[PDB]
RNA sequence: GUUUGACCUCAAAUCAGGUAGGAGUACCCGCUGAACUUAAGCAUAUCAAUAAGCGGAGGAAAAGAAACCAACCGGGAUUGCCUUAGUAACGGCGAGUGAAGCGGCAAAAGCUCAAAUUUGAAAUCUGGUACCUUCGGUGCCCGAGUUGUAAUUUGGAGAGGG
RNA sequence: GUUCUUUGUAAAGUGCCUUCGAAGAGUCGAGUUGUUUGGGAAUGCAGCUCUAAGUGGGUGGUUCCAUCUAAAGCUAA
RNA sequence: AUGGUGAA
């Protein structure tokens, strides 16, 4: 039997609503390691011999996240259902309801790792975004509030 | 003597890898020589096996991953494994190895008059054309030639490349039906093997007895024909056949293909001037035709039959 | 900043020259990579080279060609037991000389006895 | 960040969330040996006010003791033993049974070069902290040698068989008092 | 199988952009053609080049009869063709991707060449080219045994030459390339004996390296191939010798 | 001459073999070599620069 | 896609690099713990928070920068010595047991985490490898690491800016 | 003492003004069974049961006042 | 009494 704040996991968010995330979300990776030390290489050897506005990425520590919402900065959070220890992200759910940041459980662990260039990530964040996908991320926030919040608002009860 | 299925266990590589290593060395069952398979575990061929093995790993999870970026990485820090030093062990004196490129040149002047599958790449046809062309460049140049022989295989060659009579089939220039049965697995990596053991030879023919290696090519006469009167070459007698054709100006035509004909006039001395080229001084006109038309008096008229006779 | 400090100690190290740009890299590798298998290197299995054909060829001597009877005799028999690999046809002219269909197989075997024997 | 929510998270520990996590890592601890490593610490909170850093040199153990000398320092001994060359620093409750009581025990390791250079953990490398457990060095073995501030703790501050050798052996100067 | 929704959209709308396409060829060399011109984009031929920095030499195009070398390219994403590219492509029969033929570019044929230009990629070979493209890859629909024909097989024979087309002078495979690469007069009854290429493609396989050359090579086509969608829109020509390189 | 010629195989890298490397003891085999234990916090470094100890004498 | 690919977990090896055991033991730190003997027989008091045994360290160890002592015109980490003192206090008030704060002195030194975001860029580290001025430095590659490694802060506050 | 190099819109410090400002839980504590002491306000510890708070909590002084900040760690003489 | 050595 579980606990009703447990299994608010595993009711997790569908096939096509997924994958329209991914879409969205695949645009916005942080520049990975090599990608960054190669482009310090190029501003290294440009600016030494003879401007860019901040740069949209997803935001992807528990601790940064967790900042976010409630700073509140958030729009979409990504909440990964398996996690070693469970209890690291059974209050995240609750968190965002009461702060009214929307969010939405994903399936897999490792699914959030690729698009951030780790492992695991357990949480991952979109707090800004390019204006072209601005209307787009607002489609899929009402999209996610419509299949996951409305239709699971029983979620927080039966075991 | 060990078990063919005891090395691959021992070696801890591909079977087909053992295979392909088992090319390089030329390491034959009388069963497996117990001795030389432990002379094989410690070779820098071996170390880079498992490196490419290794490298399919960690690319796959790249591309697997949707990291395009970090996988485009992968190819450009990616080396090569050379097989010269598979050569050196088993071509010990130069004189040696003349006496292998028979089956060399066997393989490779196949694999020019091949179309490209997804089997074969077209890279190694592209080089295997170019190499032929790389081998008669040298051959045509210096006169190199001896006898010939055309038959219903190919047509044979033979020329002392400081006297060991190679003998090299280049076939007929057609579509070749590509057999089910055949494996392009075994014969490209005899082609990998020889392609290089190709390079180092050319290098030598010319840059210890004659020119720069490789020379630049001429891209226009290339557009032309593709063949030898392209790709021109620089620096910087005793036979009679070396004396043939010496100032006689030929003109080829239609009936006979030139690449196999232009060959032997240039390893003469003859000039060959083609129908072909477009699209007088010459004294020789050869025909394949039951209706010839022109006939000139200065043209000499003779089915290449008799060129071949004028060989042997 | 910190970005900022980051190319600021790469701006160091090539004021240092501990670095190089990755243009001249390229360039490193334009030298580079093209001279490849141009050096001299020089400076027991005798191979069972293959036997040397003359006068048998596209237009021999006719009598060479095989009786009609033996042509299905070397059909019906199989390979390998089999003293031809092929049976030799007459051509007078250059021209006739068809496309000569099994010679990728001649090497595909020719091959098996390169390492297998 | 969420340090805070787990930190009030672990507080209400009998109730149903926190219920749940225990009866099924209790079955699943109880699977597996009596003295095991753990990849990632369960409650990662006490772990880092207990001094863990996840980089390479620290591990994890997870250990079982039985019920009714103190059990902690117990826990600390038997790890102690099986992985020699690592020091103990510090352990925390996990879980317990009725019949088992479970530890997550924090080590160090200080051959690792990655704690021989910084100078924040380099101190557990100089060989004066050999066995910390066994010696009571622990946080656990200091609070059973009751050695704290006040006067709660005066036979017992400074060693008490040094307090005991002080007060029972007479002392004499060159010129008698 | 099943659909998705996503699908038939992309479809709809990829497609109903070529409907929209090609009626507006369609509209534009019928009044280049009968000459009514008050309201037209551009009154002549178009025809551009695109080689190697990435230049992009348009040029106009005389009534010169050239020699264009076709290969068949399956593009774009969600493209059925319509019925005025099915046709197209059926009578030059490239409706096989990867397979090629010549043709011949007059003013005539120009205005048809507008209209399968993203379905296909055109351009003018070298003579090296047309040659080893032929006595390389070579397919003859002619009769077997007794019964079946369809069996195209190989330019095996230069006799075979003597059988079909022979009285037209057509005696061997060489002189097959003088009528191709030489306007001849039976030029076409040679293109109608030759009837595809069955080119390689270059990517041919799943693997490791086969996904990411995929990859690396399909946006290679998005330089090297533009689709215009224009009303004049020029015909795009590539290097086919380069092209062939990576085809044979 | 054998010990010199392995010596000079393993010239200046890290790791040669055991029976080249100095005995010395055990005790100085392990604990902290001159740069790891003169490591010190980055916050330390700082504290030194600003405020370091200071010579001075007292009378005038 | 009845393929394939991410991870997590469990493996492996005569792989690479390490490390732990044992001896010594006066001192120190833990653990365990008698009896002869003292008040009258012996359950406490008493031998004794001993001896033996067990485990663990070092040149010292342990302790230590207050969840301290105080009741004053307050002291101010710890350790030791002198004194407080054979005092308070306990003890079939009996064999007797036995401190501590203050004061004088010896020596004096303080600090590091965890804690709210680097988020305009994991700024960090391991290892391999190539060189170099080798108790190490640098380039390159690899791995760890966002389930958080660096910088900034530890209440004496501190941080954000001006 | 003698030099060779010091850099980057770098690293701090100080005073004023302005806006914020999180400090350790199967732990504290509670009952009990033993151990520890000469310990009278079971001192200290362990075992077992239950198990907190944030203008908080621990310790002392005659109705308030004083005093520190546990449940993490390092450190010579 | 503690700890050990031997043993029809």
């Amino acid at each position: 039997k579980v606990p009703p704040t447990i299994a608010q996991f595993q009711y997790t968010l569908d096939r096509n609503t997924a994958a329209e995330t991914f879409k969205l979300f695949n645009k916005y990776r942080p520049e990975t390691a090599a990608e960054k030390k190669e482009r310090l290489t190029k501003e290294a050897a440009a600016v030494a011999e003879g401007a860019s506005p901040k740069p949209y990425a997803v935001k992807y520590g528990l601790n940064h996240v967790v900042a976010l919402i409630e700073n509140k900065k958030a729009k979409l959070v990504l909440i990964a259902n398996d996690v070693d220890p469970i209890e690291l992200v059974v209050f995240l759910p609750a968190l965002c309801k009461k702060m009214g940041v929307p969010y939405a459980i994903v399936k897999g662990k490792a699914r959030l790792g690729t698009l951030v260039n780790q492992k695991t990530s357990a949480v991952a964040a979109l707090t800004e975004v390019r204006a072209e996908d601005e209307a787009a991320l607002a489609k899929l926030v009402s999209t996610i509030d419509a299949n996951f919040a409305d239709k699971y608002d029983e979620v927080k009860k039966h075991w | 003597f060990i078990t063919r299925s005891q090395a691959v266990r021992k070696l801890q590589v591909s079977l087909a890898d053992f295979r392909r290593l088992c090319i390089f060395k030329g390491i034959y069952p009388r069963f497996y020589y117990a001795k030389d398979i432990q002379y094989l575990m410690h070779e820098p061929v071996l170390a880079k096996f498992r490196e490419h093995k290794t490298f399919a790993r960690k690319l796959t999870r790249a591309l697997g991953r949707g990291e395009v970026s970090s996988a485009k990485r992968l190819e450009e820090n990616r080396d090569s494994y050379t097989l010269d030093h598979i050569i050196k062990e088993r071509y010990p004196s130069f004189p040696d190895a003349i006496r292998d490129i028979d089956d060399a040149l066997n393989m490779l002047f196949l694999f020019s008059n091949l179309p490209s599958t997804n089997q074969v790449s077209s890279k190694i046809i592209n080089d295997a054309q170019k190499i032929c062309n790389q081998w008669l460049a040298y051959v045509a140049k210096e006169r190199l030639v001896r006898k010939v022989f055309v038959s219903i295989k190919g047509v044979y060659y033979q020329a002392n490349i400081k006297g060991e009579e190679v003998r090299w089939l280049v076939p007929f220039k057609f579509p070749e039906n590509i057999p089910s049965d055949v494996d392009f697995r075994i014969m490209l990596t005899f082609l990998e093997f020889y392609s290089t053991l190709l390079h180092f030879v050319l290098y030598k023919l010319y840059t210890d007895s004659g020119l720069i290696y490789p020379p630049k090519l001429d891209l226009k006469k290339d557009k032309i024909i593709s063949g030898l009167s392209s790709y021109i070459l620089e620096s910087r007698y005793d036979s009679p056949v070396a004396s043939l054709f010496s100032a006689f100006v030929f003109y080829v035509s239609r009936e006979v293909p030139i690449d196999i004909l232009e060959f032997l006039i240039l390893s003469c001395g003859g000039n060959v001037i083609s129908e072909a080229a477009m699209d007088s001084k010459v004294t020789h006109q050869i025909v394949d035709r039951p209706v010839l038309k022109n006939k000139v008096a200065g043209r000499t008229y003779i089915q290449p039959q008799w060129i071949f006779d004028c060989i042997n | 900043k910190n970005e900022a400090k980051r190319v600021m100690k790469i701006v160091r190290a090539i004021r240092e020259g501990r670095i190089i740009p990755p243009k001249k890299l390229k360039e490193m590798k334009e030298k580079e990579k093209i001279e490849n298998y141009q050096y001299d290197l020089w400076g027991l299995r005798a191979p069972k080279l293959p036997p040397p054909t003359n006068e048998e060829s596209y237009n021999p001597p006719e009598e060479y060609l095989l009786s009609p009877e033996e042509k299905e005799a070397w059909e019906n028999t199989e390979y390998s037991e089999r003293e031809r690999n092929f049976i030799p046809q007459k051509y007078s002219a250059l021209r006739k000389v068809p496309g000569y269909g099994e010679s990728i197989r001649e090497r595909f075997e020719r091959s098996l006895d390169l390492y297998l024997a | 960040g969420a340090y805070k929510y787990l930190e009030e998270l672990q507080r209400k520990k009998q109730s149903d969330v926190l219920r749940f996590l225990q009866r099924v890592r209790v079955w699943e601890y109880r699977q597996k040996n009596v003295i095991h490593r753990a990849a990632r610490p369960t409650r990662p909170d006490k772990a880092r006010r207990l001094g863990y850093k996840a980089k390479q040199g620290f591990v994890i153990y997870r250990v079982r003791v039985r019920r009714g000398r103190s059990l902690r320092a117990t826990a600390e001994e038997r790890v102690g033993r099986r992985a020699a060359n690592l020091r103990v620093l510090n352990s925390y409750w996990v879980n317990q049974d009725s019949t088992y009581k479970y530890f997550e025990v924090i080590l160090v390791d200080p051959q690792h070069k990655a704690i021989r250079r910084d100078a924040r953990y380099n101190w557990i490398c100089d060989p004066v902290h050999k066995h910390r457990e066994a010696r009571g060095l622990t946080a656990t073995g200091k609070k059973s040698r009751g050695i704290n501030k006040g006067h709660k703790f005066n036979n017992t501050k400074a060693g008490r068989r040094k307090t005991w050798k002080r007060q029972n052996t007479l002392s004499l100067w060159r010129y008698r008092k | 199988k099943f659909v998705r929704a996503e699908s038939i959209v992309a479809k709809t709308l990829a497609t109903s952009r070529e409907k929209e396409r090609i009626k507006r060829v369609s509209i534009l060399e019928d009044k280049k053609a009968k000459n009514e011109t008050q309201h037209i984009a551009s009154g002549k031929d178009f025809i551009l080049k695109i080689t190697e920095g990435l230049i992009r030499e348009k040029t106009t195009y005389d009534g010169k009869p050239a020699l264009l070398f076709i290969v068949r390219v399956r593009g774009p994403l969600a493209v059925n063709i319509p019925n005025k590219a099915f046709k197209i492509l059926s009578l030059l029969r490239l409706v096989e991707t990867n397979t090629g033929v010549f043709v011949k570019l007059t003013k005539n044929v120009y205005p048809l060449l507008k209209v399968i230009a993203p379905y296909v990629v055109i351009g003018k070979p070298s003579l090296s080219s047309i040659r080893s493209l032929i006595q390389k890859r070579g397919r003859i629909i002619y009769k077997g045994e007794n019964e079946a024909e369809p069996h195209e097989i190989v330019l095996n024979d230069n006799n075979i030459v003597e059988e079909q087309l022979g009285d037209h002078g057509i005696i061997c495979v060489e002189d097959i390339i003088h009528e191709i690469a030489t306007m001849g007069e039976s030029f076409s009854v040679c293109n109608f004996f030759l009837q595809p290429f069955k080119l390689n493609r270059e990517v041919s396989g799943f693997g490791s390296l086969n996904r990411l050359r995929k990859i690396k090579q399909r946006e290679a086509e998005s330089r090297t191939r533009q689709f215009s969608n224009a009303a004049t829109a020029p015909v795009i020509e590539v290097d086919i010798d380069s092209l062939l390189a990576k085809l044979n | 001459q054998q010990r010199e010629a392995v010596r000079q195989l393993y010239k200046g890298k890290k790791y040669q073999p055991k029976d080249l490397r100095a005995k010395k003891t055990r005790a100085l085999r392990r604990a902290l070599t001159k740069f790891e234990a003169s490591q010190v916090t980055e916050k330390q470094r700082k504290k030194q620069i600003a405020f370091p100890q200071r010579k001075y004498a007292i009378k005038a």
